[PDB]
Parts: structure tokens; sequence; C-alpha cells
């Protein structure tokens, strides 16, 4: 299957990502405001699948630690929404054989969204209020089978975003980890064995976002 | 395959926002016959590598916009409401009002009898966003009608750069490029928020840090750059000459200066004259009554020869070597730290990580921008930069330079087809009204008796010949320099610049205005007098993608159309994505781009609307006459025009330029019509023409070398990331400016792991070398008169050394420098209802005044509307919370805006006292989106300085109060 490599110790929070995700697939925009943040739309929604979270740490001295977390479906390797969406009706969740794209089928509108969304340990899948369809990050699937690279990876100026085959992924993952420690001596891998987009975090990643790990 | 560009042509593109220069790969519906269906990154592109930030990467829903202009609208004096018309009748109509202007302010002889031949009652603004040869073509469609105020973006955050560079090195460009940053072993980004305004560049960035790089960000504010630098060193707004004099002091006291690059490249050897001295904050030569130095003061000590005498041995006391160490003596640890506000910890740190690379196999770089250089000093503060640079041995290698990032896709290349008042194309200045003939014209270039200096400037002759071939091939080059106009010599220079025509304007003297791919009624400082000066027109032409705040100045806020006379003529351009041409990004690569779609609607590519609009002139002077017909009649616009349209091919060849007869010319014989192959190839004589002299190589017998897509690298080329034959970068390919320096007397590279240049097999091999001759022959600034990089600069108005004079007027009181506050050769009320410093800056996902990302949905989604960054120190003064609407007043204006409270900005401690800095985005204006909030140039003055011609847009006084 497939992986993306999030290194977040490279990201700028330049939101190319956010657009990225909606120019290939022409999602609409949000009505949003600023209620006093850079953070904008504040969450995923049934039209956005993508978000870069802001968030600001106080250090000593001069600065902060500004950590930003670009949000998306980690396309779990044994994903606990399938497995809710399965209860109501098989065909709802699916997942790419040779890939390990979790995907959610227009089925979604005949199952419990709700319970679906319970079921992510990473809150990410979202309702549409009017069909009741679910979305959510669908790995641009279609490009990753026509060899090209997943919208927010091939537009990522930083090299934050890295996408290839699971074993190289994973080693390019373990070598990176060692080479940040030595800037950021408390990064982490967030369940780099139980999901298909393992971020690379600076420190504690619930600093990032209450659910940026499991 | 994938459906969505299943059926779609493929097409390449550059950026349409910033000088970084991206690729973009266009899919166009119905095979080419469509509208776009996606744009995205083009994957081959070295620079990007198929990145893009948020604003190229919306480019699809920017072009594919149902809210763009479709026709021309026309406004009549005093109407509430646009009316739609055809292309004919608000061309023919704009020609009628040209001719009519013209006609009634042509002034052939000025005051003192002079020959000037122009007309001063039209102005126009614009524009860094049109194609290289669109740029090129209008400037020379205004200066035949005889237009002197011909103005755009550049004055505000180009102009300060070319003197203070072309000063040091002899050019005023970027001296790097994109790419080799990466080859950098410390980058030092002050005054730039590069992260956010340059965001490819991050690519590069990040590739330096991981080869063993420090990252430094020297800021006010903690931005998305600082958040990803090893270092953030917070400074004082306007601190920034204390900070680069302090590490010049560091550099020599700790002896980090590479010597032997400083004794043989630099001016470190040449000897100052004894009439040299400064004194108490002053230079010698100050005229208080006038507030002006007598500059011949500077003057170094000639030979019999007349050439600078130099002492080698750097021991002469008059060197300048030694008269920097004495300059900079004052600028110590404790000074410079109680000014910054930067403690003795941090800034110790970063002179050492920065002069670190004064090691011949290390290289330093500096990045900065816009910054706050707008002021009377920031010349000097670019200088220090300069200086910095060359004791360290940074300027000519590979992740050394000085990387003065420009700020629009095309504002290298508008600058270089003189839309500046002061510069024709390929920067021979605009002529004066004492330069009565070419020949005296061409006397003024200074000459060098020293062998080893190259002092290239000498070939001008050609240049300007070749440039009046270009336009009038049927005259005589000394006949063809009477049709262009000439400004007064008796007129400071800032007369015609940005500011005073928006003063002149508001004074009732400009008929008409060209608002040419530009948002003055939001981009000019004090936004509330320039809405009201525009009522002041007769007419107004607006060339624009979208209806906007300029457009429609008229039912703008406060404003009663029915008392509002103005005649206004909306004009709709098409996208980038919709027409081919150049643009030359900030590393002076000149890229081609094609169509993808055609223009949207009944748009039009600009160099079509201004050939159609100036061919109509054209024709009423033909059948009317008028006022002197001849520079509108005999302009050579054939070589524009192919199938009856504007051809950008055709103008590019000419800007190139081609051989007008059979020419002998350095012992190589060309046929009439071939393209000459390189500036070195142009005569004085008629022989040649060329547009513009540093095209001439980019459009040869050989083809179109800006549309070279060729990523072939030779080891060395590739080791630094050259990429030679992928477009082409002005002058004659030279990626690495000043590259001679890059290597010892025999051709060696200082840092051979990197190298730029060297000396194999009797030719010089990697970049294009800077400058023919053998090893150890030639001095390596070949742009300068006397061959050096000169520490010692006594060219610049505020002398010859930066030194510190506040440019923070309100709350400082005292200089720890000298007894001299202020700058001496440069009327702020500080009234003390305003007691902060507001300051305008941008952000990641917004572009200039917002016009074009304000139309954009998905960027309005991450930025929505206007908002106040302030410190939690002014938070707890003004009980202002988080998200709460707060009003932003000065003395020209006021907005609300949403408060945003970090920590990302802190108090100033000013001797003795907090003072407050209120950050606002100035990419907001009435047209849209709803609820977005207003300019903050509302709050901006319009002062400027007599030396400058630049408005305050960095640090300006405000108040801010909780909105209940
Ligand atoms: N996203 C985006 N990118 C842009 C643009 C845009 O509108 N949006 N505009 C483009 C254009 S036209 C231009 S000219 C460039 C300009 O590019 P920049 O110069 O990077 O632009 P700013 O954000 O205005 O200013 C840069 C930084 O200068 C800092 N600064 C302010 N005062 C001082 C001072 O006294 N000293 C120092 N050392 N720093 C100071 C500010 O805090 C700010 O972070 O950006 C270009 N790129
Ligand atoms: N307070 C404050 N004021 C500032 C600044 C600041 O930092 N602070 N920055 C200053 C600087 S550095 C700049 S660069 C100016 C920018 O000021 P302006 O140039 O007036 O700003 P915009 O109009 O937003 O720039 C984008 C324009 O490009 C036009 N455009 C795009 N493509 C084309 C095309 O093909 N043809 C034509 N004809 N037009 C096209 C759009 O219609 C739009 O008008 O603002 C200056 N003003
Ligand atoms: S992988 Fe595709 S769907 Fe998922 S966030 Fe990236 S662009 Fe959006
Ligand atoms: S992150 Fe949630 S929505 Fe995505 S695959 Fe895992 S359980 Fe399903
Ligand atoms: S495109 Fe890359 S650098 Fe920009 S916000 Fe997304 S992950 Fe971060
Ligand atoms: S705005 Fe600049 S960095 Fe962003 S995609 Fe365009 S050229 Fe590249
Ligand atoms: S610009
Ligand atoms: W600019």
């Amino acid at each position: 299957g497939k992986m993306f490599f999030v290194d977040l110790s490279r990201c700028t929070a330049c939101r190319g990502c956010q657009i990225a995700c909606k120019q290939w697939k022409n999602l609409p925009a949000e009505e949003t405001r600023n209620t006093g943040s850079h953070q904008n739309p504040p969450d995923l929604s049934y039209v956005t699948l993508k978000t870069v979270r802001f968030t600001e740490k106080s250090r000593k001295g001069p600065g902060i630690d500004w950590l930003f977390f670009p949000e998306q479906c980690r396309h779990c390797v044994e994903p606990p929404c399938k497995g809710q969406a399965d209860v109501d009706l098989e065909g709802a969740v699916v997942k790419d054989e040779t890939t390990g794209a979790v995907l959610f089928t227009e089925l979604t509108a005949k199952v419990d969204g709700e319970s679906v969304r319970s079921a992510c340990p990473y809150d990410i899948p979202r309702i549409d209020p009017v069909t009741k369809r679910l979305s959510k990050c669908d790995m641009c699937n279609d490009r990753v089978q026509n060899g090209l690279l997943p919208a927010c990876v091939k537009t990522c100026p930083t090299g934050t975003m890295n996408f290839g085959d699971e074993q190289e992924m994973l080693a390019l993952a373990e070598k990176r980890l060692a080479e940040v420690k030595k800037t950021y001596p408390g990064a982490v891998l967030g369940d780099p064995n139980d999901v298909r987009v393992v971020y690379l975090f600076t420190r504690d990643p619930k600093d990032f976002y209450e659910h940026a790990v499991a | 395959e994938l459906q969505k560009l299943q059926w779609a042509k493929q097409t390449t593109s550059i950026c349409c926002y910033c000088a970084v220069g991206c690729g973009l790969i266009v899919h166009t519906a119905k095979d080419g016959q469509g509208r776009a269906v996606n744009v995205e990154g083009d994957p081959d592109h070295p620079i990007n590598e198929g990145s893009l930030c948020p604003k190229g990467a919306s480019i699809f829903q920017l072009g594919e916009n149902d809210q763009r202009g479709t026709q021309p609208l026309y406004r009549a004096p005093f109407s509430d409401t646009w009316k739609p018309v055809t292309w004919d009748f608000a061309l023919t109509e704009i020609a009628k009002r040209i001719k009519k202007t013209r006609d009634a302010s042509f002034t052939e002889k000025n005051a003192a009898g002079d020959l000037v031949n122009r007309t001063e009652a039209i102005a126009s603004f614009g524009s860094a966003a049109m194609d290289n040869e669109e740029c090129w073509a209008y400037g020379n469609i205004l200066r035949s009608l005889g237009l002197v105020y011909i103005e755009h973006q550049a004055r505000i955050x180009h102009s300060p750069t070319v003197p203070a560079l072309a000063e040091s090195f002899g050019r005023g460009a970027m001296t790097n490029h994109w790419n080799d940053l990466a080859n950098s072993d410390c980058i030092l980004i002050m005054g730039s928020n590069a992260a956010e305004n340059h965001p490819i560049a991050f690519k590069w960035v990040l590739r330096a840090k991981d080869k063993g790089a420090t990252l430094i960000h020297v800021d006010p504010r903690f931005t998305r750059t600082s958040a990803r630098c090893d270092v953030y060193a917070p400074i004082r707004s306007g601190a920034d000459i204390p900070f680069l004099g302090g590490l010049i002091k560091y550099i020599l006291d700790n002896k980090l200066y590479f010597t032997d690059y400083v004794r043989e490249y630099t001016n470190a050897s040449l000897i100052v004259g004894e009439k040299f001295s400064f004194k108490d904050g002053l230079f010698s030569g100050y005229d208080a009554a006038n507030k002006k130095y007598d500059k011949s003061m500077w003057a170094f000590e000639l030979d019999a020869n007349g050439v600078p005498k130099r002492d080698p041995a750097l021991k002469h006391p008059r060197c300048v070597i030694n008269l920097l160490k004495k300059h900079y003596e004052r600028y110590n640890l404790d000074k410079v730290a109680a000014i910054t506000g930067t403690s003795k910890e941090q800034l110790q740190q970063v002179y050492k990580a920065y002069a670190a690379t004064g090691k011949p196999d290390k290289a330093g770089t500096i990045m900065y921008a816009m910054g706050w250089t707008q002021h009377s000093v920031g010349v000097q503060n670019i200088r220090a930069m300069a200086m910095i640079q060359l004791l360290l041995g940074n300027i000519g290698v590979a992740g050394g330079g000085v990387n003065a990032l420009r700020g629009e896709s095309n504002v290298q290349g508008s600058t270089d087809q003189g839309l500046l008042a002061h510069i024709w194309p390929g920067y021979n200045p605009v002529p004066n009204s004492k330069a009565a003939t070419l020949e005296l014209y061409n006397a003024a270039t200074p000459q060098s008796k020293d062998p080893m200096s190259v002092n290239w400037w000498q070939n001008r002759p050609k240049y300007v010949a070749s440039y009046l071939k270009a336009l009038y091939p049927d005259e005589e080059p000394a006949a063809a320099y009477d049709y262009l106009p000439r400004i007064d010599a008796g007129r400071k220079l800032t007369d015609y610049f940005w500011l005073n025509i928006f003063e002149k304007m508001d004074k009732g003297e400009f008929k008409g205005l060209f608002a040419w791919g530009m948002n003055p009624a939001c981009g000019g400082a004090n936004a509330n007098k320039n809405r009201k000066a525009m009522g002041k027109l007769e007419w107004l032409v607006n060339v624009n993608l979208f209806e906007n705040e300029t457009s429609s100045f008229w039912k703008g806020p406060g404003m009663n159309p029915a008392e509002i006379g103005t005649e206004v003529f909306f004009l709709p351009c098409c996208v980038s994505i919709e027409k081919e041409g150049s643009v030359a990004n900030s590393g002076r690569w000149m890229q081609w781009r094609y169509r993808g779609p055609k223009p949207y609607a009944e748009t039009k590519p600009d160099g079509d609307i201004m050939l159609d609009m100036f061919k109509k002139v054209r024709e009423l002077y033909a059948k009317e006459g008028g006022a002197y017909p001849a520079p509108i009649a005999k302009l050579n616009i054939a070589d524009w025009e192919e199938h009856n349209e504007f051809s950008p091919t055709k103008v590019a060849k000419l800007m190139n330029g081609y051989f007008l007869k059979d020419t002998e010319v350095g012992g190589k014989q060309f046929k009439k019509g071939q393209q000459v192959p390189s500036f070195a190839f142009l005569t004085a004589d008629g022989s040649t023409c060329s547009g513009n002299w540093l095209h001439a190589g980019s459009f040869t017998d050989a083809g179109n070398l800006m549309a070279r897509r060729d990523k072939t690298q030779t080891p060395e080329q590739a080791r630094i990331g050259l990429f030679p034959n992928w477009s082409f970068c002005w002058p004659v390919n030279r990626r690495i400016l000043y590259n001679r320096a890059s290597v010892d007397k025999t051709g060696k590279p200082w840092n051979p792991a990197k190298a730029v240049i060297e000396w194999k097999d009797g030719k010089w091999v990697g970049d294009v070398v800077d400058g023919g001759g053998d090893p150890g022959t030639k001095h390596p600034f070949i742009m300068q008169t006397h061959g050096f990089g000169a520490l010692y600069g006594p060219g610049r108005e505020e002398g010859p050394f930066p030194e510190h004079y506040e440019p923070l007027e309100c709350p400082v009181s005292k200089n720890p420098f000298s007894k001299q506050l202020h700058n001496p050769v440069a009327k702020a009320v500080c009234d003390p209802r305003y007691p902060f410093i507001g300051t305008t800056y941008r952000v990641t996902e917004h572009w200039q005044t917002g016009l074009m990302t304000r139309r954009c949905a998905w960027l309005v989604e991450a930025e929505p509307q206007i908002f106040c960054e302030i410190s939690k120190e002014l938070a707890k003064l003004r009980g202002i919370g988080n998200g709460d609407t707060v009003k932003v007043s000065s003395l020209r204006g006021a907005l609300e805006a949403v408060a945003i409270v970090t920590e990302r900005i802190r108090p100033f401690k000013i001797e003795g006292v907090d003072v407050h800095m209120v950050g606002l985005p100035w990419h907001y204006g009435w047209m849209v989106p709803k609820n977005g909030g207003d300019t903050a140039n509302l709050l901006t003055p319009s002062a400027g300085d007599p030396n400058t011609g630049i408005p305050e847009t960095k640090a300006f006084m405000v108040d801010v109060r909780k909105v209940w």
C-alpha cells in the first residue's frame, strides 16, 4: 500500500495544501469570519477535507512555538469507520486493495453517519446536513492509481508532505526522525504502525490538536 | 486516465503573483478551444518542482471567475451607473481624450528655452503585472505621446535597491537566484517575510538547513518565517543600521573578513582624499542652508594617470579599509543592544554565526524584500548589507550574494523596460532639459584610465543608438533623440515620482490618468486624500481584471456620484494563462509562457488594448494634425504586429535586436535581418536596433532562449543548481553576478565544492563568466567605473558609509552614535492622540491590495477580513480581547478590524518606555468581499522625503480602541 510521511518540522503554514485539495476536487468555499486567528476554515466539514490548524505556545525569551497541523483522514490500516458503517450497509466505506485508501461512497447516506464519526479515533468523518452523505480525504486515490502524487503532496513547497510505497515512507520516517531530533529532541511519529498518514510531531502531538494521535 | 484532464490540451505557464517564477501546467477543454479545467504546478520546472503556494494553487479560480470583467464599461460625468460599451467606442473616445489633452498641453520648449517636447497633463501608473513585451511597448507608446509622469509599483519596493547595489557592485539586480539559496551555510532573513511572501523560496532555504546551514530571522514580529528559522531575533522598527553597523565592527575587530578577497576585489586599498572627514554625525562638505553635501569632498586621491591611488598593504591611514574601521568603532554591542532591543547574547550569537562565513569555503546570504527600506536612509540600510557581504567575500559565490527579493512576477522586467520616470529601457536615463544632443547625453558616462577596469557602461552609446533605431528605424539616432520627452534639469527628480503624482492630482494639475493594471485607490498611501483627488481628473482609464475601488472610486464610501465629474473607462484585460509572453523573475530568469484558454468573454491582452488605442490616436493625428505629430506618426509599430494582433514573439525579437544592414562587429560578419547574438555586437552607428540591450542574447538566430525547458547540466552546474539551459537570464545568461570574485588570480575557486566558474584548459567553465578575460587580468566588478566592490560609496546622497539616523521620529529623541538625530539631507506631527506605531504587511493567502485574491473564494475562506495584530500588553492596556472588533485611527482616517492578540508582537523598549506596535494587512477594500473591511491605506500618511518619493507604510502613528 501507499503512505504519507508528514514532517511538521518543515511546515510554513502556507496553506497551499488546503487550496490544492479544493482546486483538484472543485470543492466550494465555506462562509468564514475572522474570530481572532489565521485558522480558517475553523474545522473540517462536508466541503473541507483538509484545514491547517494553528496553535501558539509560550516559550522563554523571544517569539513563540507556532504549531501547524494540516489535518486529514489517517487512512487507518484497520479503519474503525468501516467497521461501524458495515453494521448498517457494506459498500458505504471500502478499502482500495493496492493503495490502502479508505473511501466513502454515496451509500454513506444509508448509514448512521453520527455513529461512523464517533467510531473514528481521530474525529475525521463529516456529514452533509442535506443528503446525510459522509466526506473526508480520499487520498486523491484516482491521481495515485494514475501515477500522480496527491494534490496536497505535489503542491507542498517545503518537503513537509511526502508520499510513496509504505516500505520507502517508513524508512524515510525513521531516517528523518533521527535527523529532526538534533533540532527538536522531543520529536515523535504519530501511531506509525496503525495508519497510512504518519505525522512527525516536534513535541507532544496533543499540543498540535486534541485528536492528533489516538 | 484522469477523466478531469482527458480531452484537455496541456500547456505551460508561469505564476502571475510573486517574483519566485513558479511553473504551472494548464489544462484547457476541447483540446485548447474551451475554458481552463485545471491549473496546478509544473513538475519539471527546476524552481518549484510542481510546488505552489495558495496563490499559485488557486489560479484556476482567478481565471475561471464569473466576477471578471466581460467588456468595456463607461461612466459618464456625474452618473450613478456604468454603461456597457464596445471596444470600438471605448478606444475611439480614449484616443480623442489623449489627443485633446496632448494638443492643449504639449510643450516644445520649457521656461528656460530648452527643448523638452512633452505633456505634463497626463500621468500613468502601472504595471509589474504585464508581460515584458507589453511593458516595453507601453512605455514607448506613453513616451511617443510625450509623457514624463510614468510610474509603477517598482518606485516603492524596487527603487531603493537599484542605487544601493549599483553603488556597491555596479548593478541594481538580485545578485544570485532562488535555487542558489540551497548552497548557503548561513541565511540571514532581515526585512523579509519570505515563508509568506516568497513561499517556494523556503524549498531552497530548508534544503540549505538540511546541508548544515543556520537560518536567522531578524524582524520586529514573529511570523510564519520565524517559526522555521534556527534563530529568531526581534529588532525595533528602524534599528537596522545599528544592527548592521555592529556586525561590521564585529567582523573587523575579530579579523573574520576574507583578507585576500577584500584586498584584491573591494576598494579597501583605495586612498580617499584628505578632504574626507566625519564629525558629530556629519560628513565633510555639508551645506546646512540647502541640507545637501558637496560630494566632491569625498573624492579618491588620483595618481598621475587619473586612477584612484591604491595601497595593497592596507597600511595608509586614508585607505578605505582603515577609514571603515574608524567609522564603525562606535557600534559597540552595548549601544547596539540598547537601540535594537536585541539582547547582547542574541547579537553575539547572530554575529558569530553570520561572520563565520568570512571563511573562503563558507558562504552567507542576506535575503531582504521591502521590509522598512522606504524611509530616507533605506538606501544606506542596503549599502550596509552589501558592505558586510564584501568584507566576508560573499559576493560572486554560490550560496552568497545580496538576494534583494523582487515583489511581483514581472517587477524586474517592468523596471528593465523603463516604466519609471527617470529611466528608458535598459537603465539608460531619461534625458533632462540640459542634455540638448545625443552627443551631450553620451558625454556624461564616466571613463576609467585603469587598463584592468572593464568599465562596461562606456558601451552606453551603442545601447542608446540601438534603442532609438528600434523606435525610429528610418531616422538617424541624433535626429530621433529629439522625438522623446525630457524632464526639467532644474527640478528635484522626485517631482516626477509616485507620491508627487498623487499630490499634483490633488491640486487639479492632471486632466487624465492611466491606472493600467494597478489599484491606486487602495495601494496609494492616504487613501482618503487619493480617492478625493481622483474626482479632480477629467478622465480616468482603468485596465484591470475586475471592477475595483479605482474603477469605481466615484461610488466609494462617502462619495456622491452626482458631484463627481470624472469620465471613467473600464477596459477588462485577460489573465496570464490567456496570453503568451515572458516575465522576468527576481533572479533575472526571463521565462516564456503560453496561452491555455482563449481570453474570457470580450477581454483582451494588454498588448492588443494599448496597440489598438495608439493606432486610433495615430489615425486622429493623420486626419486632424495637432501638436508635434512626428514622434507618434514615425513610431515603428509594424514590428509589434502579426495576423492583425499584438505579437509577443515579434516584440521579443525587436527587444533582443537585429541588424539593419550587413555589419562587421567584433571581427565577425553579420547579415541584414540577422538577430543580434549579444549586446557585445550592438553598434552606435545605426547598423543595429535593440529595444533593450539587456535582452540582446535572449532571442537570437538560435531561437527563443526564454522558451528553453532543458534541464541538462554538467556536474559543476548541477552541484549549485545553475540550470543554464532552462530559460535565459540577463545579462548573457550569467546566473550569478560578479562571479569573477568567486576565484583567485589563477582562476581557482575559493570554494571548489561549490565552484561557480573555474579556469580549465584555457576557458571559464560552469556559469557564464561575468566579464571576459584571463584570470588575474581584469577587476571583477565590470559595471563599476573603477572595477571594485565599493565598501566606500561616495555617490550616495547621505554619505559614503551608512550611519544611523533615526527613522522613527515620534517616540525617539536620542541618537547614541552622534549629535545628529535625523537624516541631515532629508514634518511628522506626532499628535499625542495617536500613541502607537501602526505598520502594514502581507499574509501568504492575499495579493497586494487584494483586488485579485478578494475575488478568489478559497483565499477569502482562509483570510476573510481585515485584522489588527497586537501584543498581550497592548490588549491589557486598552481592554481588548482576542476576536473583539477594534477601531484603528490616525490623523488621516479610521477603520474597523478584528483584533488578533498574540505573543508574536511584543512592546519595544524606547528610552525607558514601552512603545506598542499595531499590525494591519493592506489586502482589503470596500468593493469585495462582504464584511472584508477597507484599505489600511486609510491610516497612512503621504509626506515622503525629497530623496526617495516613497510614503511611510511600515511605521505611522495610530490609536486602537475597542468597539462595543
Ligand atoms: N503573500 C504575498 N506575497 C507577496 C506579496 C503579497 O501581497 N502577498 N507582495 C509582493 C510584493 S509586491 C512585495 S514588494 C514583496 C514584499 O515582501 P516583504 O518585504 O517580505 O513584505 P512585508 O510583509 O510587507 O514586510 C516584510 C517584513 O518586514 C518586517 N519589518 C517591518 N519593519 C521592519 C524594520 O524596521 N526592520 C526589519 N528588519 N524588518 C521590518 C515586517 O514585520 C515584515 O515581516 O512581497 C511580495 N510577495
Ligand atoms: N500600506 C501599504 N501600501 C502599499 C504597500 C505596503 O506594503 N503597504 N506595498 C506597495 C507595493 S510594494 C506595491 S507592489 C503596490 C501594489 O499596488 P497595486 O499594483 O495597485 O495593487 P493591485 O492592484 O492589488 O495589484 C494587482 C493588480 O494586477 C492586475 N493585473 C493582473 N494581471 C494583469 C494583466 O495581465 N494586465 C493588467 N493590466 N493588470 C493585471 C490586477 O487587475 C490588479 O489591479 O502597493 C504598494 N502599497
Ligand atoms: S490526499 Fe487529496 S483528498 Fe486528501 S487532503 Fe490531500 S489533496 Fe485533499
Ligand atoms: S482516520 Fe477515521 S475516517 Fe479516516 S480511515 Fe481512520 S477511522 Fe476512518
Ligand atoms: S503546503 Fe506544505 S508547508 Fe504549506 S501548509 Fe501545507 S504541509 Fe505546510
Ligand atoms: S505566488 Fe510566488 S511562491 Fe506562490 S506559487 Fe506564485 S510564484 Fe510560486
Ligand atoms: S512590486
Ligand atoms: W511590491
